[PDB]
C-alpha cells in the first residue's frame, strides 16, 4: 500500500492508494462517512484495466478537523470492529 | 453490540448469523474470505514424459485444480507477503487405468491432495506419464485456482403473511416444507428467510398489500463452505485478521505522511 | 453512430499521420469534437445511445431519490468536481437525507440554460398545456409552482 | 456490455471455460530437380544466402528436423532446407513458422510421396485463453464480442448463492424479437434442477407453461427473476433480475488470428506498393 | 475430453462425483435424488454433471507417439 | 487578423510546426517533452504569430 | 545421422539415416510412414 | 488494354487506392471510461508503429531517456 497526493489544500485532500481496490476503499469509505464532520467522501476506479488496483479518493471536511486525522479516525474504528468480530466469532465457534 | 449466532454446522460448511455491523463490512469479509485467503496450489509442471492422449497444457490445468491441505500454524497465512516455501509433487504412471489424484507423493506430509479419487486422465496400454509439479502459497484474487472455497450472505429478513389471506394455510405448508422456521401469530404468519422464499403465482396478487416483508437492520445470514484446504473457522479467522492488518498498515502509511 | 459500428466482430483500421502538416491537420480539422453536429441536416450526430437514455430516465424519473451515499458516489465517478453536497430535498423515515434525481442531474448543466419542450413520453397534453400556459404568463414563473405542476 | 457486447467472469475461464487450442500443419517438400540437383534437409550453415540469424534455427536435431514439444514463437524455422542455386552457393529455402503466430510443436511425420522424394509434416499447436475481443454466439443469432473481463468478487450474486458466468444486456433482447433465448434460459434451469434433459423439438417439444410451472415448483419464481446483490457496494438491486442457463458457442473469429500491423514492410514489383496480405 | 475437476461456476470439487452419479442413475435411481444425496445442491454444479459427456474413451484409440 | 478559417488555421499551425523541428526557435517558453506540433498550438494560443495569409 | 523414428502403424523403434536413405520404409510392416519421437529432456510448462 | 481499365486496372486501384504503410487493424470492443476523442490502442501496435520526431531544445530530455529504453521497453 502506498499514497500517492494528487492534491492537498485547505480542508481538501485527494490520493490515490496504490496497491488496493474496492475490498478496503469502500470499507473505508463507508467508514468515513459515520463522521459528522467529514462534509463529503467518495472513492473511484478511473479505468477497469488499467488502473484495477489504484483507487482514487477524495476527502472534504468542515475545517474542525484535518483530514488526515479523520481517515487515523475511521481505521482505527475498522481496526476496533474487527477484532471485536473476530473475538465474538471465536467464542461462538467453540 | 456484535454477536454471531450459529444456525447450522456441516462437515464442510457453516451457516452462521451475523450481527451489529454494516453493509460495508459484511461485503469486506466477503470478498476478503474469496480473495485474500491463501492456500496452496500447482504452478508449474515439469514434464519427463507424457504419452496420454491429452496435451501437457490439459493436464497441467487439471493438477491444478486440484485442491490441496494448508497447515495453519507452520506458516502465517495472515500476512500481507506470503512465505515463498515450495512443496514437490511427483507421479509416475504406466499401462491402461485410470491415474487418480491419490498416487501423487509430497515431500511434505502436510501438503497433499485432499480428494484421492479425483481423476487425471485415462492411460492406455503402453502409454507412460511422469512429471514433478509444484505447489506456493498464493491469493485468490492473482488466480482461482488459490479460492479456498464459497462464500454468499444474505439479508435477514421476516415475511408477513396476513391470515386475512383465504388460503394462508397453503402458503404455511409450503414453507414448513421449504424448512423455514415458522412462528404463528394472530392474523399473521411470520416466516424467517433463512433460506430464500419465493411466493407462487396465486398469491403474487396479494404482495405488498397483504404479504408485506421486512428487513432486520444490520444482520446477515453467512454462508461459508470450503474444499477442504482450512476449516471453515479457520478461513474466517484469517479473513479477519488480514483485515486488522491491512487497518494497521494504512494507518502507518498515513501517519508517514506528516 | 457515426462510423455505425457494433461491437458484434466489426473490424477497425488506424492510420498514423507522419509529418508534421498531416499531423496539424488531423488535429485541427478531424478532431472529434469537432464533428458532434452532422453536416447531412445539421442536428447532433455524437449522443448517447441505449443505456445513456435508459439511465437518464432512470435516473430523473418521478419518484426516484438517491441516499447521501449513492449521491456521492456518482458524483465521484462521472468525474464533477464538487466539494459539498446540495442541501437534503426530502428526510425518509429513520432522519436520513434523500436527494431527488433531478437535482443530481442539475449539477451537470451550465449555470445559465434555459428551455422547455415536449419529449417523446408525453401521454396527457392537458399537464403540459397548463405547463405552458403558466410559463408562456411571465417567463419567469416562480420555481415552486413549477414543482407543484411539474409533469414527465 | 452495450451495443452486442458481452461480459464474461474471470475466475470461471480460469477453471476452464470455452478454453481452447488451435492446430496448424506446415508441410516441406524435398523437391528433385531435373538433372540431379536435389534440395536436402540439414542445418544451414552461415554460408549460404539467405542464412537468417542463428537464433532461427535453435531447436532443430542434426537431420534438420524441429523436436518435438518445443517452443515457436514466429519467425522460426521448422525445417531446415537448402535449395540448389540454380535459378557454388546454396539458397536457403526454409519452412518457419507464419511471422505473427506462436505455439509448440505438436507432431512430425517423415513421408515418402510419391514421386519417390521426402515430405515432411509438422503441425503447431497454440492455447487459446478467452480474452478482449473473442467472439461468442448463442443458436438464437445473439453474437458478441467479450467486452470486459471481471474478477469473481465484483460479479452480483443470487440470493440462493448462484454468481452468473456471463452477462448480457438487456437491449438486445427487443428489436431482435428471439423469445426462443428467453425460453431456452428457463429450460436451462429447470432440466438442471430436475436432473433431467429438456426435449426442445421444433414443434412437439415441451411447452413453455409446463417449463414455468415446474420452475415454480422447485422453488424458484415462475417468472424466472431472482433477487442479487451488488458485487462493490454489497446491497441488493432494486429490481428483480432474470437469471437462467443457456447454451453457448465460442466462434473461430478470434482476435489472435485478425490483429494486423504494418510499418515498413516489403514492397511488390511492378507497382512497388506494400503488398497484400497478413501473411507476408 | 474427460469429467472436469471443479464446478466452472462456484469452484465446488465434482471431479470424483461423476462416475458414481452415472452408474446411480444408470440403476435405475431417480436423477434428482441422486444428485441431491452427492451434495449438488445449486443448479450451477448439477449441470455440469449433467451435461457432461465422455469424450476421453474414443479418442484414446489415436496415438502419436 | 480579422478571422481566420478552418483551413488557415490548420496551415498556419503546419507551417510553424514544420518550422520548428526543422530548427526554428520558439518565441514563446514551454514546457518540457512537448512534441513540436503541441508547442505550435499553444504558440498560436498565445497569440503570437509570425505567419500572415493573403487573401485575393 | 543416425537417429530414432517411431513407426506410424505398428509404433517400433525404427532407427536409420534419412539424407543418404534412398527407400524408406518400416523393416517390420512395410509403412512409408514415421514419427520421429518426442526427446527425453524435461519440459516445463506454466500450469495457469 | 486491360491493364489499364477495370477495378483492379492501373487506373482505378492502383493510383485512386493503394496499400499504406503505417496502418493498422484489429476488432473494437467497448470502453465507456475515456473520453470521446481517445482511441484505446493495444500495446503491441504503439511497439511497431512510430512516429518520426525531430529532436529539438524542449524535448531532447524524453527524446533521450526513451531511445535508452531500447526497442523492447514500451516508451522506446
Ligand atoms: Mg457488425
Ligand atoms: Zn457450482
Ligand atoms: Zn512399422
Amino acid at each position: 500500500m502506498k499514497i500517492e497526493v494528487i492534491k492537498k489544500e485547505e480542508n481538501l485532500l485527494e490520493f490515490y492508494l496504490e496497491g488496493e481496490d474496492h475490498t478496503f476503499a469502500n470499507l473505508l469509505v463507508e467508514t468515513l462517512r459515520e463522521n459528522p464532520h467529514v462534509k463529503f467522501t467518495a472513492y473511484t476506479i478511473e479505468h477497469p484495466i488499467t488502473m484495477a488496483r489504484k483507487p482514487r479518493f477524495r476527502v472534504v471536511t468542515d475545517g474542525e478537523i484535518t483530514p488526515e486525522e479523520a481517515l487515523e479516525e475511521a481505521a482505527k474504528k475498522i481496526f476496533e470492529r474487527a477484532k471485536e468480530v473476530l473475538e465474538a466469532w471465536e467464542k461462538a465457534v467453540k | 453490540g456484535i454477536e454471531v449466532q450459529i444456525l447450522e454446522k456441516k462437515e464442510d460448511s457453516i451457516k452462521f448469523v451475523l450481527k451489529g455491523v454494516h453493509v460495508s463490512f459484511a461485503n469486506a469479509l466477503r470478498r476478503t474470505i474469496l480473495g485474500e485467503v491463501p492456500t496452496f496450489a500447482v504452478d508449474e509442471v515439469e514434464f519427463y514424459e507424457n504419452d496420454s492422449a491429452l496435451f501437457d497444457e490439459i493436464i497441467a490445468h487439471r493438477l491444478a485444480m486440484i485442491p490441496l491441505t494448508t497447515p495453519v500454524d507452520r506458516f502465517e497465512l495472515d500476512a500481507l507477503e506470503l512465505d515463498d516455501y515450495t512443496v514437490t509433487l511427483s507421479l509416475e504412471a504406466e499401462g491402461p487405468g485410470i491415474v487418480y489424484s491419490g498416487d501423487l507423493k509430497s515431500d511434505d506430509p502436510d501438503v497433499k491432495p485432499v480428494n484421492p479419487n479425483i481423476p487425471i486422465v485415462k492411460l492406455a496400454e503402453g502409454q507412460r506419464l511422469v512429471f514433478n509439479a509444484y505447489a506456493k502459497l498464493g491469493r485468490g484474487k492473482d488466480h482461482a485456482k488459490w479460492q479456498p472455497g464459497f462464500v454468499y450472505y444474505k439479508y435477514y429478513t421476516i415475511v408477513h403473511i396476513s391470515k386475512s389471506i383465504p388460503e394462508w394455510k397453503e402458503l404455511k405448508k409450503l414453507a414448513k416444507k421449504r424448512g423455514l422456521p415458522v412462528e404463528e401469530t394472530e392474523e399473521e404468519v411470520l416466516v424467517t428467510t433463512i433460506k430464500p422464499f419465493y411466493i407462487p403465482k396465486d398469491f403474487e396478487e396479494y404482495e405488498g398489500k397483504e404479504i408485506w416483508e421486512e428487513i432486520v437492520p444490520n444482520t446477515y445470514i453467512f454462508t461459508v463452505e470450503t474444499n477442504g484446504e482450512l476449516p471453515v473457522e479457520e478461513i474466517v479467522s484469517i479473513a479477519l485478521k488480514i483485515l486488522m492488518r491491512k487497518a494497521d498498515r494504512f494507518i502507518s502509511e498515513l501517519q508517514k505522511l506528516t | 453512430p457515426p462510423y455505425n459500428a457494433d461491437f458484434d466482430g466489426d473490424e477497425m483500421n488506424l492510420h498514423v499521420p507522419q509529418t508534421e502538416e498531416a499531423q496539424a491537420e488531423a488535429r485541427i480539422l478531424m478532431e472529434v469534437q469537432n464533428h458532434i453536429i452532422s453536416p447531412r441536416y445539421g442536428g447532433p450526430i455524437i449522443g448517447g445511445i441505449q443505456d445513456h437514455i435508459s439511465g437518464g430516465y432512470l435516473l430523473t424519473r418521478e419518484g426516484a431519490y438517491f441516499t447521501r451515499d449513492e449521491v456521492e458516489q456518482m458524483l465521484m465517478f462521472a468525474g464533477v468536481d464538487i466539494t459539498e453536497l446540495p442541501e437534503p430535498d426530502k428526510y425518509d423515515e429513520n432522519g436520513n437525507p434523500l436527494w431527488s434525481g433531478k437535482t443530481i442531474f442539475s449539477l451537470l448543466l451550465p449555470e445559465d440554460l434555459t428551455v422547455w419542450y415536449r419529449n417523446k413520453l408525453c401521454d396527457e397534453p392537458e399537464r403540459c398545456e397548463a405547463l405552458e400556459k403558466l410559463i408562456e404568463e411571465k417567463l419567469m414563473p416562480d420555481p415552486e409552482e413549477v414543482r407543484k405542476l411539474a409533469y414527465d | 456490455n452495450m451495443e452486442d457486447a458481452i461480459i464474461i467472469n474471470k475466475a470461471s475461464i480460469e477453471r476452464g471455460l470455452a478454453r481452447s487450442t488451435f492446430f496448424r500443419t506446415y508441410e516441406a517438400e524435398e523437391k528433385k530437380y531435373l538433372g540431379g540437383q536435389t534440395d536436402k534437409f540439414e542445418i544451414p550453415d552461415p554460408t549460404v544466402r539467405g542464412y537468417r540469424g542463428e537464433k532461427y534455427y535453435r531447436n532443430l536435431d542434426e537431420d534438420g528436423l524441429i523436436f518435438p514439444e518445443s517452443k515457436v514463437e514466429g519467425k522460426d524455422v521448422l525445417v531446415g532446407r537448402t535449395s540448389p542455386p540454380r535459378f557454388q552457393e546454396r539458397r536457403e529455402t526454409s519452412v518457419a513458422v507464419r511471422p505473427s503466430e506462436k505455439g509448440v510443436v505438436d507432431k512430425v511425420i517423415i513421408t515418402e510421396t510419391g514421386d519417390g522424394t521426402k515430405l515432411v509434416k509438422v503441425t503447431v499447436r497454440d492455447l487459446r485463453i478467452p480474452e478482449l475481443g473473442d467472439k461468442f454466439a448463442s443458436r438464437h443469432g445473439q453474437k458478441g464480442v467479450i467486452g470486459l473481463i471481471v474478477p469473481q468478487e465484483d460479479m452480483p450474486w443470487t440470493e440462493s448463492g448462484i454468481v452468473p458466468d456471463l452477462i448480457v444486456n438487456p437491449h438486445g433482447i427487443p428489436s431482435r424479437m428471439t423469445v426462443g433465448q428467453l425460453i431456452e434460459a428457463i429450460g436451462g434451469k429447470v432440466a438442471s434442477l430436475k436432473g433431467r434433459r429438456v426435449d426442445g423439438t421444433a414443434f412437439i417439444g415441451e411447452p413453455e407453461e409446463k417449463l414455468r410451472k415446474e420452475l415454480e415448483e422447485l422453488g424458484f419464481k415462475h417468472t424466472g427473476r431472482e433477487i442479487m446483490y451488488d458485487g462493490i457496494t454489497g446491497k441488493r438491486l432494486e429490481a428483480d433480475i432474470f437469471i437462467g442457463v443457456i447454451y453457448y458457442q465460442r466462434l473461430h473469429h478470434m482476435v489472435a488470428d485478425k490483429i494486423h500491423a504494418r510499418s515498413r514492410g516489403p514492397v511488390q514489383v511492378l507497382t512497388k506498393q506494400p503488398t497484400e496480405g497478413r501473411a507476408r | 475430453m474427460i469429467v472436469p475437476v471443479r464446478c466452472f461456476t462456484c469452484g465446488k470439487v465434482i471431479g470424483d462425483k461423476y462416475y458414481e452419479f452415472k452408474r446411480r442413475v444408470e440403476a435405475g435411481e431417480d436423477p434428482e435424488k441422486v444428485l441431491d444425496d452427492l451434495g449438488l445442491e445449486r443448479y450451477c454444479c448439477r449441470r455440469m454433471l449433467l451435461s457432461h459427456v465422455e469424450l476421453i474413451d474414443d479418442i484414446m484409440h489415436y496415438r502419436v507417439y | 487578423m480579422f478571422k481566420y478559417t478552418r483551413f488557415e488555421k490548420a496551415r498556419i499551425i503546419g507551417a510553424r510546426a514544420l518550422q520548428i523541428s526543422m530548427g526554428a526557435p520558439v518565441l514563446i517558453d514551454v514546457p518540457p517533452g512537448i512534441t513540436p506540433l503541441e508547442a505550435a498550438i499553444l504558440e498560436f494560443e498565445k497569440g503570437v504569430i509570425p505567419i500572415t495569409v493573403i487573401r485575393p | 545421422v543416425e537417429a530414432v523414428y517411431r513407426c506410424f502403424k505398428c509404433g517400433r523403434e525404427v532407427k536409420l539415416d534419412l539424407s543418404i536413405t534412398r527407400d524408406l520404409r518400416c523393416p517390420y510392416c512395410g509403412s512409408k510412414i514415421l514419427y520421429k519421437p518426442r526427446p527425453k529432456v524435461p519440459r516445463r510448462v506454466k500450469a495457469i | 488494354a486491360q491493364r489499364l481499365k477495370g477495378k483492379e486496372g492501373r487506373f482505378r486501384g492502383n493510383l485512386s487506392g493503394k496499400r499504406v504503410n503505417f496502418s493498422a487493424r484489429t476488432v473494437i470492443s467497448p470502453d465507456p471510461m475515456i473520453s470521446i476523442n481517445e482511441v484505446g490502442v493495444p500495446v503491441e501496435v504503439a511497439m511497431e508503429l512510430t512516429v518520426p520526431e525531430k529532436v529539438t531544445e524542449f524535448n531532447i530530455e524524453r527524446l533521450r531517456k526513451m531511445v535508452l529504453n531500447g526497442p523492447d521497453k514500451y516508451p522506446g
